[PDB]
């Protein structure tokens, strides 16, 4: 079990770990969050009570460092920090522990949501995506846009999401225009998973970040992401079995953990009706299907 | 974005654009099979492809071969269009590639974007506009020379006849259209109008009669006559 120490909470927040959200008032006793489970990369979010505008967060792996959280009044915002002196660390955890100024992650995992929506995310990926190579972290808000965005401005501060574009040369071979534009298995499996991928975790983990950026942040270019990348894969004819159905437990988590009152804004209803009742696809996706009918029978 | 009335004019600037209408391309006749079921029998088509400023219509017979042995034609057919209007365009020098494609329905957008993925620089368009274009297999020889193809043909050729060297190019489209919406809201009596004087002929190289100026006006005045016509035939008016 790991801990991510807060200085001090000088502006009311409300603070998230994860799928969970609490409060802390301007200038309360809080010394942050403990029990975090090892295993699993985490985000810590913010938004101010005095401007919901920019939420914004960090995405961390406790094994990779001692990470505490500092507010700055010149920047105006929470911050994550590494300390490198891990006896200083322990010393102050252990202080803050035994004066219990820290909430606790809950050891309650019934419903698994965490490690099923974050099953292939890893930490060295989410840092590729994400580049700010000084620090372990890697920071993320509402407004930052994406690689492909920008091609349609801030390079330094951008999600470097791996560009999918379904009416592009890359998409499509010379001579297959319309086998291809209707079929893209070439484009998933050759182009993108045997290319750029590697393996489909690695695809899965940024379908699964994007998703998360989109869901904790509101982060539009994000949300355009999650729903190509699965885009891609309902309008492939061929897909290895394994991912299919790996699919269908990615999106039934991601589904089943939406805010109900986020869907109108966070789900394409173009992308999703193609996916489940159009695609090639459309009979794979059981457990999705099932839930996305039951829970948000209005979009279809 | 898409063209409409309110930018009608740019179609006679001198940027180079084309019209792709697909209409004619895939084309059946319905019949019924020994056993009482119904079967299509594919017939030779062509894409339409119009310069509207100089009148060039570069004409791709399509021939009922492409179709053996191919599934799901129509959208097929949209797919095939793209494939030779992009190949239309890689044939012509740089300097006469248009700059702008007008496709005539919206379903041959994607098509066509992705056949021409190699020329970013040409726009395709769509339109508002309700085009006959569909009625250029009522032109009497450029259907004559669709049905008779043998194999995959193209037939390079002005639909204006020499107009231009009397009309400007958005006087000559005008009244291309006005023949052609009235060869479609009633054929016979279009080409009863086009051909009562038997004085006036067609060029052996030209598609439409040799009419003087004050002739186009009467034919032209015909047509729309015509047009009204029918539309009261149609709604009882
Ligand atoms: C201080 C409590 C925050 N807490 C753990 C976070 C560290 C949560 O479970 C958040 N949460 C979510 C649903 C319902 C109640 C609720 O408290
Ligand atoms: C005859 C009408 C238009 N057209 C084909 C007919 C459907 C042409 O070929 C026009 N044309 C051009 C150059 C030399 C000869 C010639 O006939």
């Amino acid at each position: 079990m790991n801990t991510v120490p807060f200085t001090s909470a000088p502006i009311e927040v409300t603070i998230g770990i994860d799928q969970y959200s609490f409060n802390v008032k301007e200038n309360q006793p809080f010394h942050g969050i403990k029990d975090i489970p090892i295993g699993h990369v985490h985000v810590i979010h913010f938004q101010h009570a005095d401007n919901s505008s920019m939420r914004y967060g960090y995405w961390f792996d406790c094994r990779m460092g001692n990470f505490y959280i500092q507010y700055d009044p010149k920047d105006g915002l929470y911050k994550m920090m590494e300390e490198r002196d891990g006896a200083k660390f322990e010393n102050i955890v252990h202080n803050f522990k035994e004066r219990q100024m820290m909430v606790s992650y809950p050891k309650i995992d019934e419903d698994d949501t965490w490690y099923n929506l974050t099953e292939f995310v890893q930490m060295d990926k989410i840092r590729k995506i994400v580049r700010k190579d000084e620090n372990q972290f890697s920071y993320v808000d509402s407004s930052m846009t994406t690689v492909q965005e920008n091609e349609l401005s801030d390079p330094a501060h951008s999600l470097n999401y791996t560009v999918i574009n379904f009416k592009s040369r890359e998409a499509i071979r010379p001579g297959h225009e319309m086998e291809d534009f209707l079929d893209k298995s070439y484009y998933l499996n050759t182009v993108m998973l045997q290319g750029i991928f590697k393996n489909s975790s690695n695809y899965f983990g940024e379908l699964q970040f994007a998703f998360l950026n989109a869901m904790f942040f509101g982060n539009y270019g994000s949300s355009l992401q999650w729903h190509a990348m699965i885009e891609l894969i309902c309008s492939s004819a061929t897909v290895p079995k394994h991912m299919l159905d790996k699919l269908d437990e990615i999106l039934y988590y991601q589904i089943k953990t939406l805010p109900e009152q986020y869907s109108d804004i966070l789900l394409n209803e173009r992308v999703w009706n193609i996916c489940l009742y159009s695609s090639f696809q459309k009979n794979s996706l059981h457990n999705t299907e099932k839930i996305m009918e039951n829970k948000y029978p209005e979009l279809l | 974005g898409a063209m409409n009335s309110s930018n009608y004019a740019e179609l006679f600037n001198n940027d180079i654009k084309l019209f792709v209408d697909d209409t004619n391309v895939y084309r059946v006749t319905v019949h019924k099979t020994f056993e009482g079921n119904v079967a299509t029998k594919a017939i030779n088509g062509c894409i339409f492809t119009l310069n509207p400023k100089t009148g060039h219509l570069f004409l791709k017979i399509i021939h009922t071969s492409v179709w053996a042995g191919q599934k799901r034609l129509s959208q097929l057919a949209k797919w095939k269009t793209a494939e030779e209007v992009s190949a239309l365009v890689r044939s012509l020098p740089k300097e006469e590639q248009p700059k702008q494609i007008i496709v005539t329905r919206k379903a041959m957008l994607d098509p066509l974007e992705v056949h021409m993925l190699d020329f970013p620089n040409i726009a395709i368009r769509p339109t508002e506009l309700r085009l006959p274009f569909s009625a250029a297999m009522s032109i009497d020889k450029l259907s004559d020379v669709v049905m008779k193809a043998t194999e995959p043909q193209m037939v390079l050729f002005n639909i204006y006849d020499d107009w231009l060297d009397r009309i400007s190019s958005y006087t000559a489209f005008s009244r291309l259209t006005l023949l052609l919406r009235a060869l479609k809201t009633n054929e016979e009596s279009a080409k009863m109008i086009l051909l009562s004087d038997p004085t006036i002929t067609i060029k052996s190289y030209h598609l439409w009669p040799s009419f003087t100026d004050e002739q186009w006006i009467t034919i032209e005045s015909q047509m729309r006559d015509l047009i009204l016509t029918e539309y009261g035939r149609k709604y009882n008016v």
